[PDB]
């Protein structure tokens, strides 16, 4: 109901995955 | 018209006579009473094309209450395994039910029905629920307590029985 | 006699019977079951009288109770004596015998096989006698049975699955009991004994055993060869169902030898549906099935891959056309193999490619993907998914499939539900059971797709860019790009807006997959060229899609979207240009349309213009110190924008400039922050509206219900009239609009909660966040109070006593204000369509403006709520000022004046809002060098309120359902539903509440090894060591555990588990008072009560606990315990239990106590 915030931690919109760490 | 033998198999306490009952009279029930034996409850919906009559045999959940089990499946045109959502027992028990209902009557229509949805906590998830896909059974979430979908599967039903897939409940 | 059990069946069959008859017919039945010669009787009627098929399965269904019940009680004559009765009525089978009697005669086999078979095999060189009681000539009859006639045939494939079933796929009892010789005993049936003597070492008692030396897969294989090439259906069919069962469990060599892979596949290539099911499960199974030899599996997925050209043709062979009507023999069939096909890219780095059985497979996949059902679609989206994820197929695939998967990814990109005449719902309303069901999955479908195109555009950057450059010049080329170009508002459910959204999703996901490629390739000497390349193109593109001037608001917002996307990447190079493009989008005047009037192509202006102060925000916390070095211009063309800007986006850009001053280390802190703040949060301290806000007709009067009052006046309206049936006037749209204007601009709680909490997501240090909590101390501390008065006036509002003081004519008004309208799947025959069709009938009635005010209310609850969560992370300055714990405690509860009512008309999900925003964040909110002065001053209160606000919801519940037994409708069984599932989500965040204010210890009796974290550790030392608030806490855990939930009951004892250790401090007050009231509670309403079934064993080792402590240090305890039991013998009952140190020996004691309480 309520307006959403942007946080500093999370304020980037990507969903890439985690785990990723290399090839 | 049509006549077609319907049994209504599943575990104890799962709601099978509280949803015949709200078929039949229209008011919840509250109580709850093992159903001993077998009931046979006539039941009729009125459709667009024509008339249409089951036999919904309401049969025994608990062992020790059941009567002829497997026996009164014998010339069976029709199934409906109802196992409750509030409840991991009674879907952990619908293979049991599907394999000794497959064994009587053979290519019969099953429909495979959650009951008690209405409750926000419900131990068997929708994703849990995957016997339908394995089987090609239908699952359709009903609530005999909210009447959410108390008629879809006599429709799905009446549509694999009669063979008409357009027919729909127009009363 | 027969004859009456002929008609007892003839009476429990027919239709006309009616219940009471059919009911002593199966009691007579019952009677005559329990009798002593029952499988003699059963064996004489299932052979004297074949002709009735009923008969002579009541018959075996005797014999069938007489093997399974009594069993135990048969000596080994009559065991020995009902296995011939059962090999003689399996042996009699003819071709009139029912397909059900040929089953049941096979479980009676199988039944019998798993009681007999295998005894005598534990035993050394067992004699002839032994080797008989343990049927050692099993296999010896069932090849005779193999024999006998065609129906025979049937009859032993049914008694071999059955029996293979039974044994390994089902986890039956019996069997489970002597699994270690009825298994090895079924792979020597099936299996050669030369195969059999490799992997297993027994002696000749075993090969007694076996009568076929040759085993029976030599026997099934030929013999389903042979029907398929006569082409024999119905035998086929039953040799499937046979050797589906028994392909998982046997040893692999008979696998291979046989050719059974060979076999199938030609099952497969029949037209029979049933067959190619089966075919399809079995090839399922010989691939998922575990192999000792590595060489089999080997030669299994290479005769699988090799034959690529013939799943194919299946495939093609098992496609329909939709559009008329969807097939059901076949449909399923095609969902099998797409499943089974999925399955198959594992075994792929295994296939040593010689004639591009790689690259058919992975044509054939894609083949699939192309089905125009979605569930059919779905199932290989995974499989892409993975295949790109991993590098093990990143080559091999790249080669074959990468363009033309993208290309369909990004076609089938588009929204299905809304797509009129689309031919996936033709398969919709058979795979999905309703319209939300169909539309999530959908959902999960584009999704899915989304991250194809992420993870495509990550691995192929340069075909990918390309690609979506051309597809991006031809689209907007096109005239529906024309039109989308040329237009400034679209229909946002039509074609011509869907496609451009789907472009723009394509464009977003292209540059996600240019952000893992980021961290996708390899830290090499080449990363930085191509990063930069990478860069410029993204650029480029960047600079393309601003040119286009696009103007469709809902389009111009995914645009913006976008744009932070790019300047993830991109940083400064394009931060001024987004951060220019944002703002002047954010100010277009949209001269067609007025943005006052609510209209439906009005919302979609102010989403843009939401997204784009909200996206503003975003970048400032992304970027500061960069826009640090243009502050002064940002600064001025703000401040020039600030009057043509609502409130709302003001309030946004106000937040933004906050941003940048905080962030970005600029000069004088403290005199921007002051500039920017104080002007929005003088509201607060009005003097008007602080001397009113204390007054409740001074809140109505600002709310408006005097100017409603009026209105209603003047279009002659009455209380007895209905409102829902009252036509709206425009006058009252414009009354609405001035009346929520003047609301949001009266009490910024917006305003405070965004200044708030951007403020403290600018720390970064504990200096900085220090100076910036004195910094908001001046400004909260002096308007806490008023924030806390709102939320008490709000509280007030619902109560109906408050109501009789304003006029007559809008007496009903607050009260339809009051009422929502929350709607669930499943606790109403109604969907979602026809409660939207009923709130957007109410929009043109006079209805919709109660509901619109009672919006209102609930959202400035839900703003302040917020607000004082926002304070609560302020820090040290909300809990060390003495005030702040009474203040908001009692304005969140109305304690009415005589009776004890817990705020009176705030209903459950109010209460569950109020304590999910406030109370948690409150309590982990405080540090912990602050918890000894706010702790003390709140818990003791807060108990109490959840206590009595508990227990007068769960009272009220329990009497409105006892006093009203029938329903008046269907909609007061709706009412009931929700207000039960509301209370029980209410329950379960009170006992979060105390979870986490105490912490649970764990399911197992005897384990407590959970480890509380600092802030529960800590707690435990305030509440267990300060009488105020411990007693208040038992009433709570007293009063949870008693309430009729399993979840919170089970938890709350877990709780108590880890208070028990604590709670019994040898502390007199304590103790007394857990004496009458906690025995009270768990015997007689836990543990006497069926309804705790789960909660009743954890409670019964915690009330075990507590009576071993209590008895032994308070005689009171077992006198009072003797009063309630009406007897028994405590002092024997304890002694018992000290006694015995097992607790499961404990366990048995009490449940007698238990029981004999409840017979007493
Ligand atoms: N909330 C809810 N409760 C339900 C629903 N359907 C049934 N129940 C409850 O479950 C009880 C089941 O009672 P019956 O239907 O008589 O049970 P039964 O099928 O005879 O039981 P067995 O003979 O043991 O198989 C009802 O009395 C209700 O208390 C439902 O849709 N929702
Ligand atoms: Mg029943």
């Amino acid at each position: 109901l309520y307006s959403p915030l942007i946080h500093t931690q999370s304020a980037v919109p990507v969903t890439i995955s985690p785990n990723l760490v290399a090839t | 018209v049509p006549t077609f033998k319907l049994v209504l198999v599943g575990d104890g306490g799962t709601g099978k006579t509280t949803f015949v009952k709200r078929h039949l009279t229209g008011e919840f029930e509250k109580k709850y009473i093992a159903t001993i034996g077998v009931e046979v409850h006539p039941l009729s919906f009125y459709t667009n094309f024509g008339e249409i009559k089951f036999d919904v045999w309401d049969t025994a959940g608990l062992e020790k209450f059941g009567g002829l089990r497997d026996g009164y499946y014998i010339n069976a045109q029709c199934a409906i395994i109802m196992f409750d959502v509030t409840s991991r027992i009674t879907y952990k028990n619908v293979p049991n039910w599907h394999r000794d209902l497959v064994r009587v009557c053979e290519n019969i229509p099953i429909v495979l029905c959650g009951n008690k949805v209405d409750v926000k906590e419900r131990k068997v998830k929708a994703k849990t629920i995957t016997f339908h896909r394995k089987k090609n059974l239908q699952y359709y979430d009903i609530s005999a307590k909210s009447n959410y979908n108390f008629e879809k599967p006599f429709l799905w039903l009446a549509r694999k029985l009669a063979g008409n897939p357009q027919l729909e409940f127009v009363e | 006699g027969a004859s009456q059990i002929v008609s007892a069946l003839d009476v429990i069959y027919s239709p006309k019977s009616n219940n009471s008859q059919r009911q002593e017919a199966q009691k007579f039945l019952d009677e005559v079951k329990l009798c002593s010669e029952s499988p003699f009787w059963g064996y004489e009627i299932a052979l004297q009288n074949p002709t009735n098929s009923i008969l002579k399965y009541f018959g075996l269904g005797l014999l069938d109770h007489a093997v399974k019940k009594n069993w135990n009680d048969y000596d080994e004559g009559k065991r020995v004596a009902l296995r011939k009765w059962v090999m003689e009525l399996n042996f009699g089978v003819q071709d009139y015998d029912t397909r059900y009697i040929k089953e049941k005669l096979a479980t009676l086999w199988v039944e019998v096989a798993k009681r007999t078979w295998g005894e005598a095999l534990k035993q050394t060189n067992p004699t002839e006698e032994q080797l008989l009681t343990s049927w050692v000539d099993m296999d010896n009859n069932l090849f005779e049975l193999w024999n006998i006639n065609q129906s025979s045939r049937e009859l032993a494939l049914i008694i071999f699955r059955i029996l293979f079933e039974d044994v390994f796929l089902l986890d039956d009892l019996i069997v489970l009991k002597r699994m270690t010789v009825i298994q090895p005993l079924c792979v020597m049936i099936v299996c050669p004994i030369e195969v059999f003597a490799i992997k297993y070492k027994f002696s000749d008692k075993w090969t007694k055993f076996k009568a076929n030396e040759e085993g029976w897969f030599s026997v099934w294989i030929p013999e389903l060869n042979n029907a398929l090439q006569q082409n024999n259906s119905e035998y086929i069919i039953r040799l499937l169902e046979t050797l589906k069962t028994c392909l998982n469990w046997p040893l692999t060599e008979v696998i291979v030898r046989n050719d059974v892979l060979s076999s199938l596949l030609t099952c497969l290539s029949s037209n029979i549906p049933r067959a190619q099911s089966m075919a399809l499960d079995s090839i399922h199974i010989l691939l998922t099935r575990p192999y000792s030899n590595e060489s089999h599996y080997q030669m299994t997925i290479d005769r699988v891959f090799d034959n690529m050209d013939l799943l194919d043709s299946v495939y093609e062979s098992l496609l329909f056309d939709p559009t008329d009507d969807i097939d059901e023999t076949k449909y399923p069939i095609i969902k099998k193999f797409v499943d089974m096909i999925s399955c198959l890219y594992v075994c792929v780095p295994k296939i040593k490619e010689t004639n591009g059985q790689i690259q058919k497979y992975f044509k054939l996949v894609l083949k699939t993907t192309y089905n125009p059902s979605l569930i059919v679609s779905g199932l290989t989206l995974d499989l892409w998914c993975t295949c790109l994820r991993n590098d093990e197929y990143l080559p091999k695939l790249e080669k074959y499939v990468i363009p033309d998967l993208l290309q369909f990814a990004a076609d089938a990109l588009v929204y299905y539900e809304q797509i009129d005449g689309h031919i996936s719902k033709k398969f919709a309303e058979i795979d999905f059971q309703s319209k939300s069901e169909f539309q999530t999955f959908c959902s999960t479908y584009r999704k899915r797709i989304r991250d194809i195109i992420r993870l495509i555009s990550c691995v192929e950057l340069d075909l990918t860019y390309d690609w979506l450059n051309n597809r991006l010049n031809n689209y907007f080329s096109s005239p529906f790009g024309q039109q989308v170009l040329s237009s400034t508002f679209l229909d946002h459910k039509l074609e011509p807006y869907l496609g451009a959204l789907s472009q723009y999703m394509i464009v977003e996901c292209f540059i996600n997959g240019c952000i893992r490629w980021k961290i996708w390739y390899p830290t090499g000497d080449d990363y930085d060229e191509k990063l930069d390349s990478i860069l410029q193109k993204l650029e480029i593109l960047s600079n393309q899609l601003i040119a286009l001037n696009l103007r469709e608001p809902l389009l111009l917002k995914k645009q913006i979207q976008n744009f932070a996307l790019f300047l993830t990447m991109l940083k400064d190079n394009v931060l001024f240009t987004l951060l220019e493009k944002i703002i002047t989008s954010a100010t277009m005047d949209y001269p067609e349309i007025n943005l006052e009037e609510r209209g439906a192509e009005s919302d979609a202006v102010r989403d843009l213009r939401y997204a784009c102060g909200i996206e503003l925000n975003r970048m400032a916390l992304l970027m500061p110190e960069s826009l640090k070095k243009i502050y002064p211009d940002l600064e001025s063309v703000i401040a020039r924008i600030m009057p043509n800007l609502s409130y709302h986006e003001k309030i946004s850009f106000k937040s933004f400039l906050l941003i940048i001053v905080l962030k970005s280390s600029l000069d004088m802190k403290e005199e921007r922050f002051a500039a920017i703040v104080d002007p929005e949060l003088l509201a607060w301290s009005d003097k008007t509206t602080v001397v009113g806000l204390s007054d409740l007709h001074w809140f109505m009067e600002r709310l408006g219900i005097v100017q409603i009052a009026e209105y209603f006046q003047r279009r002659d309206i009455d209380e007895n009239s209905d409102l829902l049936s009252i036509p709206i006037d425009d006058e009252g749209k414009e009354l609405k609009s001035e009346l929520t204007k003047r609301w949001q601009s009266l009490f910024p709680v917006r305003a405070t909660r965004m200044f708030i909490h951007y403020s403290m997501q600018s720390i970064k240090t504990d200096e900085e966040f220090k100076m910036l909590q004195d910094l908001w101390r001046p400004r909260i501390v002096p308007i806490l109070p008023y924030i806390t008065r709102l939320l008490y006036q709000l509280q007030s509002y619902h109560d109906p006593d408050n109501w009789k003081g304003l006029p007559t004519v809008v007496q009903s008004f607050v009260k339809y204000s009051t009422i929502e309208r929350f709607w669930e799947a499943g606790a109403s025959n109604k969907s979602k369509d026809e409660f939207i069709d009923e709130h957007m009938k109410a929009m043109q009635t006079l209805r919709d403006f109660a509901d619109s005010v009672g919006h209102i209310i609930r959202y400035t609850r839900e703003y302040t709520l917020l607000v004082l969560s926002a304070i609560s992370s302020l820090g040290s300055v909300f809990y060390l000022l003495d005030e702040s714990p009474d203040l908001l405690l009692n304005s969140i509860a109305i304690f009415k004046p005589g009776s004890n009512e817990i705020s009176p008309g705030v209903s459950t999900h109010g209460w569950k809002h109020i304590m999910n925003i406030a109370i948690r964040p409150i309590l982990k909110g405080c540090p912990k060098d602050c918890l000894g002065k706010f702790m003390p001053a709140f818990l003791p209160k807060l108990f109490e309120i959840l206590d009595l606000l508990l227990c007068q919801k769960w009272s009220s519940h329990m009497n409105d359902m006892d006093m009203n037994p029938v329903p008046t409708d269907d909609d007061q069984m709706t009412e009931e539903i929700l207000e039960e599932n509301l209370l029980r989500q209410l329950t379960t965040v009170v006992v979060r509440i105390v979870i986490d204010c105490v912490g649970q210890g764990n399911a197992n009796p005897n384990s407590a090894k959970s480890r509380l974290n600092n802030h529960q550790m800590e707690m435990r030392k305030i509440i267990f060591n300060d009488l105020n608030t411990l007693a208040p806490f038992l009433k709570l855990l007293n009063h949870l555990i008693s309430f009729k939930d399993t979840k919170c009951s089970f938890n709350s004892i877990l709780v108590m588990k880890c208070c028990l250790t604590s709670v019994l401090n040898q502390n007199n007050t304590v103790d007394e008072y857990f004496t009458f009231e906690v025995m009270k509670n768990l015997l007689l309403n836990v543990l006497c009560n069926s309804a705790f079934k789960d909660s009743f064993h954890e409670a019964l080792y915690a009330f075990t606990v507590i009576f071993l402590t209590l008895c032994k240090e308070y005689p009171s305890a077992r006198a009072f315990l003797f009063e309630i039991s009406n007897g028994y013998n405590i002092d024997e009952l304890y002694r018992n239990l000290r006694s015995v140190d097992e607790y499961k020996t404990q366990r048995a004691l009490m449940i007698d106590f238990i029981d004999w309480v409840k017979s007493t």
